[PDB]
């Protein structure tokens, strides 16, 4: 593999991941600033996810969209794998939500527009994304979000059961109840994120696994009084137990509440 | 001297027929266990993922370092260039040289 560590100057850590750290870096010839994600092979192998990562990195290499984090390339040495990534200078949406507590309708509708645009592009490339979490949404220099999780699928439908994530909070009912799933997961994700952006917490959050499982399966959620009628309409249309009843992405992008509030 | 051998390099089929494309990673102990399939339709510039399901199916033969893609009930729309692409167990990029598929006849009609 042709890139090598000696091609890069390394700067401060950008953060720590499950399998290594991510650093700010620049390529020596062009001085182009980027992020270098370092993963230890032995840790990937320990967790038994190295094969899956190779599948995902290959898929990611083809995706070129302003709201999808760009993978520029990769390389390896005896102990590590290096991913050469687009540097996102404004951090995660997760952190932004921590700082602001809740987003207003303009910021929310604009973010939902960016996600729907990204997901539309993905459909045109026939790749499926799985659940979307705020900690895996990064922010570019102009404040535009970037899907950063490499969580792609090429089986429609899929019976897959990744990821042993943190909670169930971002998973659709078909994924937690053990049924087949496909592109319609997209719309559930948009509903969960739209709610979380406006309210400050995802709609099925609970103190126990049991209660969260039940609320997702039953689609048990309520709105604080300040959530407006248009937001309620969109979110309620998105969070359908039956995936086939969820809207098309075009319907999200054309929803009156989105077009009224989105800056894009 | 590792090479991916993709066959057939050229295929002409009639509508309703089936096509199997094979990709084999030869002359290396590196394993081809992670193959994805891609297509650029004839006349188009957009490469697309071949999503598995419906008319599209795929197999892997770990013992022979191979992978296959089968398209059944071929349609004129299926005409285009097809490639297997993977990152092998040695973290090295592998791609087949491609299958140029032409679907002509046999009834439109
Ligand atoms: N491309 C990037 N640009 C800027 N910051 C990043 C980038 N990738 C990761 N980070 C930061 O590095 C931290 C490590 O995250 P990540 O690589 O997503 O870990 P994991 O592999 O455990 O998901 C993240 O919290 C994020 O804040």
């Amino acid at each position: 593999r042709q890139w090598a560590l000696e091609d890069f100057e390394i700067g401060r850590p950008l953060g720590k991941g499950k399998f290594g750290n991510v650093y700010l870096a620049r390529e020596k010839q062009s001085k182009f600033i980027l992020a270098l994600k370092v993963l230890f092979k032995a840790q990937l192998e320990k967790a038994g996810v190295e094969h899956q990562l190779r599948r995902e990195v290959e898929i990611q290499s083809h995706l070129r969209h302003p709201n999808i984090l760009r993978l520029y390339g990769y390389f390896h040495d005896a102990t590590r794998v290096y991913l050469i990534l687009e540097y996102a200078p404004l951090g995660t949406v997760y952190r932004e939500l921590q700082k602001l507590s809740k987003f207003d309708e303009q910021r929310t509708a604009t973010y939902i527009t960016e996600l729907a645009n990204a997901l539309s592009y993905c459909h045109s490339k026939r790749v499926i994304h799985r659940d979307i979490k705020p900690e895996n949404l990064l922010l570019g220099s102009a404040g535009e979000l970037k899907i950063a999780d490499f969580g792609w699928s090429v089986h429609a439908p899929s019976s897959r059961r990744t990821t042993l994530a943190g909670t169930l909070d971002y998973l659709p009912p078909e994924m937690i109840e053990g049924r087949m799933h496909d592109e319609k997961v997209d719309l559930w994700s948009l509903g969960v994120l739209c709610y979380e952006f406006l309210v400050g917490k995802p709609p099925f959050e609970a103190n126990t696994y049991q209660e969260t499982y039940k609320r997702i399966s039953r689609v048990e959620f309520t709105f604080p009084d300040f959530v407006t009628e248009g937001a309620r309409d969109l979110i309620s249309r998105l969070l359908k137990h039956n995936p086939s009843q969820r809207p098309m992405l075009r319907e999200v992008l054309e929803h009156p509440w989105i077009t009224a509030n989105s800056s894009k | 001297m590792a090479r991916v051998d993709q066959t057939p390099r050229i295929a002409t089929k009639e509508t309703g027929e089936s096509l199997t494309i094979n990709c084999v990673l030869r002359d290396t102990a590196c394993a081809l266990d992670s193959t994805n399939w891609y297509r650029t339709k004839l006349g188009s510039t957009k490469e697309q993922t071949i999503s598995i399901g419906g008319r599209y199916s795929e197999t892997v033969d770990e013992g022979s370092n191979s992978a296959s893609l089968t398209i059944r009930d071929l349609r004129v729309e299926d005409s285009g260039t097809y490639k297997c692409k993977a990152i092998d167990s040695c973290w090295l990029s592998r791609e087949g040289a491609g299958t140029v598929l032409t679907v002509k006849g046999g009834a439109a009609a």
